[PDB]
């Protein structure tokens, strides 16, 4: 569970920081403290994980699943590899 | 012109980024059809010229 | 060589678009299911009180 940056659903697609949880082969995001969560990808066993070497954006990954995709961006090269490996173990569940 | 892959956040809050993207995708659709339909009469004309 | 390399790429693109649009149809589905909301959306202030953009 931890902080990540993502892109908004506004017409400019502006970047924004939210707190994300990986649990029970699912990825959810928290929308306020002490309030119900929203699902980001329905399942992780049906995801692939993009390490994005040709992107302009720095420390970013992309998680692409059958019903839903999400671009995300972390604060360090450590955190990229640790969020990419957590999804990658999750994809093997 | 507008940004690619227009996602649902902007759509449902009636943003000006949405408001301008919808302005510009319709104007792109009028240019596109006209150029396709020109490319269509010109590819018609090409076969007629070949034949 | 270009006819092949454009072609191999277009068939990965179509399978990639199929999947991206599958993923987009299911998320499209989801918003309408239970979380779309009926209240007016809120004007978003930025650039503090001295630019105060709203």
């Amino acid at each position: 569970e931890g902080h990540l940056f993502k892109r908004a659903s506004n017409a400019f697609k502006t970047w924004s920081r939210r707190w994300f949880t990986i649990q029970s082969n699912q990825l959810v995001y928290q929308k306020k403290y002490k309030d119900p969560v929203t699902v980001v990808v329905d399942d992780l066993r049906l995801c692939t994980v993009k390490l994005c070497p040709d992107s302009e954006r720095r420390f970013c990954f992309e998680v692409v699943s059958t019903s839903k995709s999400c671009l995300l961006q972390a604060d360090s090269e450590r955190l990229l590899q640790l969020w990419v490996s957590a999804v990658q173990s999750s994809i093997a569940s | 012109s507008m940004t690619v892959k227009l996602d649902f956040e902007e759509c449902l809050k009636d943003s000006p980024r949405f408001r301008a993207s919808i302005e510009l995708v319709e104007a792109e659709v009028s240019e596109l059809e006209t150029r396709l339909e020109k490319l269509l009469k010109l590819g018609t004309g090409l076969l007629e010229s070949g034949r | 060589q270009y006819r092949k390399e454009l072609g191999a790429q277009l068939h990965q693109l179509v399978l990639n678009s199929a999947r991206e649009k599958r993923d987009m149809e299911q998320r499209h589905v989801l918003l309408k299911q239970k979380e779309l909301g009926g209240e007016e959306p809120e004007p978003s202030l930025r650039e503090g009180p001295g630019g105060l953009v709203m």
